[PDB]
């Protein structure tokens, strides 16, 4: 999958 | 368009539109506010944040299964109407980056003089230069990635001096200029040792926090632990 | 603003916004689309009542959130950016209704012949009005609510006499109705009678379908009995 | 709660 970026 | 309207109404207003989920809305209120001229709260700061982050994500998502569409079509003859309207997605989404970024140079950045404006504005430039990198495919592609590190490096350097190893801009900083290497850079190395170092080096500074920092910070330590899964 | 786009350009992009969950897009391609003039396919009218459901159950929810914050406040003094926020979603809310309407009287209805679409074009405009009866409070809201009432009635007329109980159309209308009565014109008994002889009389008619065509009608007819459960 | 209209 896409990796994890910043998000609350 | 907002500039009839008081600064603290659209402060108030952008609120109400996160309440609501109108993240496009949001994001006028908050830029008509940006343009009052004045420097941001740490709130007002993440107000402007959420609110493009989400108009952006959208995009994004949408030029996604647009693209993976059109991919598939160049692999039965259909006609134009993929790619023009993967075109029109991507130009509503560079304009979006293209607001968010001249907000930062006119003047959100030259005013931030303390450690925690200046980080958190370039690691937003970093992230509309990374946005506009993952569309680009002409000759200033290689430039708009170069915009992108260049920000997200000044924004390391200054959180490495001036930020303890746990605060939450400075780890989100890293998890987003990781996601930069690997993603958009083709350094996967790179990621995973940053990822690596970042959450080590804040594990080792935890003993310091409130219950409360604690939280935050752990937090965000997942994410950098959630790509370490990924990619190893 | 599509005049100069092929009718089935536009069909094909309403497709495409609607698989990137793109609603106001959709609408848009979808408007144009029926201002070419000619009439729409089932599959066609299926997508202009999907792209209007999603923008303006978007607007709906925003609207019901920004109502409940100033009825709350309606009861410390704030200023007037609640009640100028709400009027705002509101008054675009009334105008993608009022542009829905447009469609059906210019010239989508007059031109609907066969019972399918005749019926499912009648409900478009009771659903619409039902939009507009939500938020109206003034000189005509009375006139709303009737609006509403005599599309859904026509539409009712002609399901009963031209199509089977089971029929996912005259299903779907009823259910709305129903709605319409429980919410609108505070008249639950008639909900709820309207619900269960819908529910029923479907039930009696299931004997006669398909595989497929049983899936659909049975979907419909749990929505009617989750209302009766909530009703009673 | 708001009671079920159609959707899909
Ligand atoms: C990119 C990023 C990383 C962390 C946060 N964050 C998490 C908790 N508090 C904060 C924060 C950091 C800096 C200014 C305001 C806030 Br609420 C936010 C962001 Br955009
Ligand atoms: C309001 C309503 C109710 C049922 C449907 N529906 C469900 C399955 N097929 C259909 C349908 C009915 C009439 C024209 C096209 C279609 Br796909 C749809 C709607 Br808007
Ligand atoms: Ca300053
Ligand atoms: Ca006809
Ligand atoms: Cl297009
Ligand atoms: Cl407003």
């Amino acid at each position: 999958r896409r990796p994890s970026s910043w998000r609350q | 368009a907002m500039g009839s309207m008081e600064r603290a109404s659209l402060i108030q207003k952008a609120k109400l539109a996160e309440q609501a989920e109108r993240y496009e809305d949001m994001a006028a209120f908050m830029k008509g506010a940006v343009e009052k001229g004045e420097e941001l709260s740490c709130e007002e700061r993440n107000l402007l944040s959420v609110a493009y982050k989400n108009v952006v994500g959208g995009q994004r998502a949408a030029w996604r299964v647009l693209s993976s569409i059109e991919q598939k079509s160049n692999e039965e003859e259909k006609g134009p109407e993929v790619r023009e309207y993967r075109e029109k997605v991507e130009t509503e989404l560079q304009g979006v980056c293209d607001t968010v970024l001249g907000l930062l140079d006119s003047h959100l950045i030259k005013e931030a003089g303390d450690a925690e404006s200046r980080v958190f504005y370039l690691k937003m430039k970093g992230d509309y230069y990374r946005y506009l990198a993952e569309v680009a495919t002409g000759d200033d592609k290689k430039r708009i990635i170069d915009s992108a590190r260049s920000a997200y490096q000044e924004a390391m350097d200054i959180s490495k001096k001036e930020m303890p190893p746990t605060n939450p801009i400075r780890l989100g900083l890293a998890l987003n200029f990781s996601v930069f290497h690997y993603e958009i850079a083709n350094s996967p190395e790179e990621a995973i040792s940053l990822a690596k170092t970042t959450f080590d080096e804040a594990m080792a500074d935890l003993h310091t926090l409130s219950e409360d920092s604690y939280k935050d910070s752990t937090l965000i330590m997942q994410l950098l632990r959630d790509n370490l899964t990924l990619w190893t």
